[PDB]
RNA sequence: AUGGUGAA
RNA sequence: GUUCUUUGUAAAGUGCCUUCGAAGAGUCGAGUUGUUUGGAUGCAGCUCUAAGUGGGUGGUUCCAUCUAAAGCUAA
RNA sequence: GUUUGACCUCAAAUCAGGUAGGAGUACCCGCUGAAUAUCAAUAAGCGGAGGAAAAGAAACCAACCGGGAUUGCCUUAGUAACGCGAGUGAAGCGGCAAAAGCUCAAAUUUGAAAUCUGGUACCUUCGGUGCCCGAGUUGUAAUUUGGAGAGGG
C-alpha cells in the first residue's frame, strides 16, 4: 500500500520537500480563521491509523495555538467548546514554526446515522463520552495524566488524586484489626 | 442603588452596574457559591413549584409508557 | 351533573363550536348575577374545549399517518436523555465479524457432574 | 522484508539529505 | 433536604416501590429441569448438590445421579442448490467420474473447482439422487 | 525555484498525445454504477461461459497495489493533489520500477473519464489495441521522460 | 473516616448477585476451570495455587481450541508460558477429566 | 524482480463471486415479486 | 488566605 | 414448546502439505527551564532529534520479559 | 473559443433533517490553587459526565521449578525509601470479591465501491423493501490484529 510510503516520508520530517510544504502550507493557514473546517485531511495515513474514516459523519478541523494544559489539549478543549454538537476523538500534529504550532483534531458527530447505526463507531455516542478532552480522556489528555503500567506510574497508574484519597483514608472494621 | 430582578425579584439588581448579586442576571449561569451553603439552599431546587421535575419520578416508575388505557 | 365527555365524542366540529359558544354566553349572562351552575358550565367549556383538542390532535396524527418526522408535538415526551441513548436497534448493530464467531462458537450450556 | 527496505531506500533517494546530514 | 420536605408536603404523593422481598427470591430462567428439581428453600450450593452438580470449580474459601441422568437423556433428544445441482449434473454428463478430465472443462468448470471438491459435490449429489 | 524532487509537475504531456491518451483511456470506461446495476438485474432476469472484464484502474491504493507488481503499464498522475506527498514519490516509484508514467493537468479532468468527481492517478493493466497501447507508450515516453 | 457498617449487607448483596448469577446461570457452575500454578518468589514458590487461564499449548494437548474451549467453561491465557512438565502433565490431566465430566446440551 | 507477494488469488482467475451473490439476491427479489424485470417494466411504461 | 458586596 | 422459512455451487472450524508473511516519527531519546513526589520518576515551554533479526524495562560477557507512540469493553 | 463545460474554494436560505448552552453536584475526570521543609495536589474557583465515574486487557511484575486485564479489602507495613530531625511514606509476591475479550493502521474485491447518508410509495414501523439523490477512489464493505495471519491442495 502507499500509506507505507507516506509514512516513511513523514519519517524524514527535516527534508528539503517537507520543509517546503510546511512553509507553504503554514504560509496558506495564516490567512484563514483561528479554527476553521477542513475539508479533507493534510496527512491521510496519520488519520487513518488514528481511527478516522472518510464517511459520512466525520469532521476534520484545523486550529492554531500560540506557541509557549499542553499545546494539543488546548486545541482539543478549543475545537470541543467551539464544536459542542461533535466527539474529539484523536489529534495529530500537522505544521510548526517560530510563533504558531497547527494541530489537526478528527471529529465524529453521533447525531447522523451513519455513526449511530456503526458497531465499530457508535461506542462514542454514548452519554459518558461527552467532551473527551474536558476529562483528558484523549490521547494527549491521558498521556499528560501519566496514565500507563511499571514502576514509572505508580503514584500516577490510574488518578494522581485518588491515591492520596486511599492513603488519607481510615478504615475501620466492625471488629477492629 | 438595587432595583427589582426580572428573574429573582430580590431586588438586588445594581442599577449603574446592570447586574444582580444574588442571582448573577444577566449572566446565563446562576450566581452560587459552595461556602454560600445557606445560600445554595435557598436557591436550591425544590423551594419553587417544581412544576415539571415533580411527574418525572412518577413518569419513570411507568418506564414513560404512553397510550390509553383498556378498560 | 354537567356534559358527559362520552356523549361528546361523536359530535362534530361545527357543533361541538356551537355548543361551546353557547356556554359561553351562558357563562358571560351568568357573570352579571355572581350560584353552583356557574362551575357546572366552566366545568362543560373545558370538556369540549378537550374534546375539541383531542379531535384535532387525532386528526393531526392521521394527516402525518406513518410518514417519518412527525410534527414534534406529537412525538415523544419520554426525555431528553431517551431520545439520544441510540434506540435497541443501534445498540444490537454488530459487526459481521463478531456475528461469524458468535455462530460459529456460540455460547454453550452445560454441567459438570459427569 | 525486502519490500520494507526498498521503500526505505526510495523514501531516502527521494527526501535527500537532512540540513544537519548535510554537514558530513 | 428541601426537595426530600417538598414532596412530602406535596399532594402529588411518593411513588412507593416495595420490592425487598424479590431481592432474595430468584427464579431459574436457563432451564427447565432443574426448574422443577430446584428447591428455592435450599441454597445454591444446597441445591447443586441436591441436584447432583458442582457449584464451584475451584477450591472454595471457609469451611463447607437421579437428577443427571435426565440430562444425560436430554443429549439423545444441507443440501445443493437448484442451479448447482444442474451445473454438477452437466459436469457428471459431460466427463461422468473422470475428475481429472473434469477439472480442465473450461465452457462448464466456469469455477475453477478442486478435484477434491468437485468429487465431494458428485459424490452428494450422488447421494442425494442417484 | 524548489527543491527538484518539486517541480516535476508543471512539465506535463503536450496537448496531442494528452487528447490521445484520453481518448484511448476512454474507451476502458468502468461500467457506471447505472450500468452495472441494469446489466446485473438483466442477468438475473435471464436466470429466473463470461469473459473477464477490461477497465481502467484508478484508485490510488490500488493502483500503488498494482504498481510494484510490473502490472501496470502506463500510469497517469495528476499535478494538482492537494496532499502533494501522496504523488511526490509515485513518479520515482515508476521509474525504478519501469513503469512509464505520464503527468496530466487536472485532477478533476482525470476523474471525469472514470465516472468520480476526482481522481489522483490512472493506470492500464489489461487491453483489448495492444498497438495503439505501444504507440501511446513510446511517444509518451518520447515526449516527456527523454525531454524532462 | 469510613466504617465498614456495611460488611453484613455487603456480604448478603454478593450472596443474592450470586444467587442471580445461578438463576441466570443454572446449567454452569458460574467459574471457569483455571490451572495449577507456581508461585515465584521462592518464600511462596512451595505453594501451587489456581492461575487466570491454561496456556495455548496446554489446551491444544487437551484435545480442544481455546475458542471452544472458551464457550465450554474452560478459562485461557496466551500470556503464560511453560517451562515445567510437570505443571503441564497435570494441567493436562485436570483439562481431560473436566472435559470427561461436562455434559453439553445440543443446539437444536 | 517486483517486490509484493501472496501469489494471485483464484478469483483473479475466475469469475467474480460478489457477481454471483448481487445476482442471487435479485433472483431471491424478483421470486419475492418486489422486483420488476427490466423487460416487464418496459411494458409497464405505457 | 479564597470567593463576593457597595462605595468616585 | 408451537408455526412459516431456508440455498447460495453461501460462511466458518478441525488435522495435514504447500507458497507468502504489515506492525502507531516532531514520536522514542538527550539538553535546559517551571512543576509534583518521602518515590528519583513523571507532568510542561523550547534547540536537536532516533532504528527495524529494531526499540523499552532490569544484573553480573551479556541473560529474563514485552512490542509503546490508537481505541472500546459489564463485574 | 472576443465561447461552453469539469471540478475545487468561498458566501448566502425565515431551506429540510439534527445537536450545543443551563440546572443539580455527595462520589467521578481535568485545570488552577493560599493562609525553601510543614498545614497542601487540602480550603476556595472554573470546565466536563453517569448511576456509578476513571482505569482496563502490559514496550507489566519479577530474577523465581516464575506469575499474566483493570478495580477494592487484609497482608506486605508503619517495612523499603526519603527528609535521618521534628516527620512523610510506597509497591511485587500471598489470601479474598468479581472475571470477557476485542476493534482499526498496516501486504489488491480489481473477475465488477461489492459500502453508506437522505428523498419518495408501501408493510409486519426503535425497522425492511423497489426506485432516485448524494458521500465515497485523497478509500466506503468482507478478509488479519502478533494467540500471528493470508493464496492454494
Ligand atoms: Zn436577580
Amino acid at each position: 500500500g502507499a500509506y507505507k510510503y507516506l509514512e516513511e516520508l513523514q519519517r524524514k520530517k527535516q527534508s528539503d520537500v517537507l520543509r517546503f510544504l510546511q512553509r507553504v502550507r503554514v504560509w496558506e493557514y495564516r490567512q484563514k480563521n483561528v479554527i476553521h473546517r477542513a475539508a479533507r485531511p493534510t496527512r491521510p495515513d496519520k488519520a487513518r491509523r488514528l481511527g478516522y474514516k472518510a464517511k459520512q459523519g466525520f469532521v476534520i478541523y484545523r486550529v492554531r495555538v500560540r506557541r509557549g494544559r499542553s499545546l494539543r489539549a488546548t486545541a482539543e478543549e478549543r475545537v470541543g467548546r467551539r464544536a459542542a454538537n461533535l466527539r474529539v476523538l484523536n489529534s495529530y500534529w500537522v505544521n510548526q514554526d517560530s510563533t504558531y504550532k497547527y494541530f489537526e483534531v478528527i471529529l465524529v458527530d453521533p447525531q447522523h446515522k451513519a455513526i449511530r447505526r456503526d458497531a465499530r463507531y457508535n461506542w462514542i455516542c454514548d452519554p459518558v463520552h461527552k467532551h473527551r478532552e474536558a476529562r483528558g480522556l484523549t490521547a494527549t489528555g491521558k498521556k499528560s495524566r501519566g496514565i500507563n503500567k511499571g514502576h514509572k506510574f505508580n503514584n500516577t497508574k490510574a488518578g494522581r488524586r485518588k491515591t492520596w484519597k486511599r492513603q488519607n483514608t481510615l478504615s475501620l472494621w466492625r471488629y477492629r484489626k | 442603588s438595587h432595583t427589582l430582578c426580572n428573574r429573582c425579584g430580590r431586588r438586588s439588581f445594581h442599577v449603574q452596574k446592570k447586574t444582580c448579586s444574588s442571582c448573577g442576571y444577566p449572566a446565563a449561569k446562576t450566581r452560587s457559591y459552595n461556602w454560600g451553603a445557606k445560600a445554595k439552599r435557598r436557591h436550591t431546587t425544590g423551594t419553587g413549584r417544581m412544576r415539571y421535575l415533580k411527574h418525572v419520578s412518577r413518569r419513570f416508575k411507568n418506564g414513560f409508557q404512553t397510550g390509553s388505557a383498556s378498560k | 351533573a354537567g356534559v358527559k365527555a362520552y356523549e361528546l365524542r361523536t359530535k362534530s366540529k361545527e357543533q361541538l363550536a356551537s355548543q361551546l359558544v353557547d356556554l359561553k354566553k351562558e357563562l358571560a349572562e351568568l357573570k352579571v348575577q355572581k350560584l353552583p351552575k356557574i362551575k357546572t358550565v366552566r366545568k362543560s367549556i373545558a370538556c369540549v374545549l378537550t374534546v375539541i383538542n383531542e379531535q384535532q390532535r387525532e386528526a393531526v396524527r392521521q394527516l402525518y399517518k406513518g410518514k417519518k418526522y412527525q410534527p414534534k408535538d406529537l412525538r415523544a415526551k419520554k426525555t431528553r436523555a431517551l431520545r439520544r441513548a441510540l434506540t435497541k436497534f443501534e445498540a444490537s448493530q454488530v459487526t459481521e465479524k463478531q456475528r461469524k464467531k458468535q455462530i460459529a462458537f456460540p455460547q454453550r450450556k452445560y454441567a459438570i457432574k459427569a | 522484508s525486502n519490500r520494507t527496505k526498498f521503500v526505505r531506500s526510495l523514501v531516502r533517494e527521494i527526501a535527500g539529505l537532512s540540513p544537519y546530514e548535510r554537514r558530513l | 433536604s428541601v426537595r426530600k420536605r417538598k414532596m412530602n408536603r406535596s399532594s402529588v404523593g411518593k411513588a412507593t416501590r416495595r420490592n425487598k422481598d424479590k431481592q432474595r427470591k430468584i427464579n431459574i430462567q436457563s432451564n427447565p429441569i432443574i426448574a422443577a428439581n430446584w428447591d428455592y428453600s435450599l441454597t445454591m450450593a444446597q441445591n447443586y448438590k441436591k441436584l447432583g452438580l458442582r457449584a464451584k470449580l475451584q477450591t472454595p474459601a471457609g469451611g463447607k445421579e437421579t437428577e443427571v441422568v435426565k440430562k444425560l437423556e436430554e443429549l439423545a433428544s444441507r443440501s445443493q442448490s437448484e442451479r448447482e445441482e444442474e451445473w454438477l449434473e452437466k459436469l457428471y454428463k459431460k466427463h461422468g467420474d473422470d475428475y481429472k478430465k473434469m477439472f480442465f472443462d473450461k465452457k462448464l468448470n466456469i469455477y475453477q473447482q478442486s478435484e477434491g471438491d468437485l468429487k465431494r459435490r458428485l459424490l452428494r449429489w450422488k447421494k442425494r439422487n442417484g | 525555484k524548489v527543491p527538484p524532487t518539486i517541480a516535476q509537475f508543471q512539465y506535463t504531456l503536450d496537448r496531442n498525445t494528452a487528447a490521445e491518451t484520453f481518448k484511448l483511456f476512454n474507451k476502458y470506461r468502468p461500467e457506471t454504477a447505472a450500468e452495472k446495476k441494469e446489466r446485473l438485474t438483466k442477468e438475473a432476469a435471464a436466470v429466473a461461459a463470461s469473459p473477464k472484464p477490461y477497465a481502467v484502474k484508478y484508485g490510488l491504493n490500488h493502483v500503488v497495489a498494482l504498481i510494484e507488481n510490473k502490472k501496470a503499464k502506463l500510469v497517469l498522475i495528476a499535478n494538482d493533489v492537494d496532499p502533494i506527498e501522496l504523488v511526490v514519490f509515485l513518479p520515482a516509484l515508476c521509474k525504478k520500477m519501469g513503469v512509464p508514467y505520464a503527468i496530466v493537468k487536472g485532477k478533476a479532468r482525470l476523474g471525469t473519464l472514470v465516472n468520480q468527481k476526482t481522481s489522483a492517478v490512472a493506470a492500464l493493466t489489461e487491453v483489448r489495441d495492444e498497438a495503439a497501447l505501444a504507440k501511446l507508450v513510446s511517444t509518451i515516453d518520447a515526449n516527456f521522460a527523454d525531454k524532462y | 473516616v469510613k466504617v465498614h457498617f456495611d460488611q453484613a449487607g455487603k456480604k448478603v448483596s454478593r450472596r443474592n448477585a450470586r444467587a442471580t448469577r445461578a438463576a441466570k446461570i443454572a446449567p454452569r457452575p458460574l467459574d471457569l476451570l483455571r490451572p495449577v500454578v507456581r508461585a515465584p518468589t521462592v518464600k511462596y514458590n512451595r505453594k501451587v495455587r489456581a492461575g487466570r487461564g491454561f496456556t495455548l499449548a496446554e489446551v491444544k494437548a487437551a484435545g480442544l481450541t481455546a475458542a471452544y474451549a472458551r464457550t465450554i467453561g474452560i478459562a485461557v491465557d496466551h500470556r503464560r508460558q511453560n517451562r515445567n512438565q510437570e505443571i503441564f502433565d497435570a494441567n493436562v490431566q485436570r483439562l481431560k477429566e473436566y472435559q470427561s465430566k461436562i455434559i453439553v446440551f445440543p443446539r437444536n | 524482480m517486483p517486490l509484493t507477494a501472496v501469489p494471485e488469488p483464484k478469483r483473479r482467475f475466475v469469475p467474480s463471486k460478489n457477481e454471483a451473490k448481487r445476482v442471487m439476491k435479485i433472483v431471491r427479489a424478483i421470486r419475492e415479486g418486489r422486483i420488476i424485470p427490466p423487460k416487464k417494466l418496459k411494458e409497464m411504461k405505457e
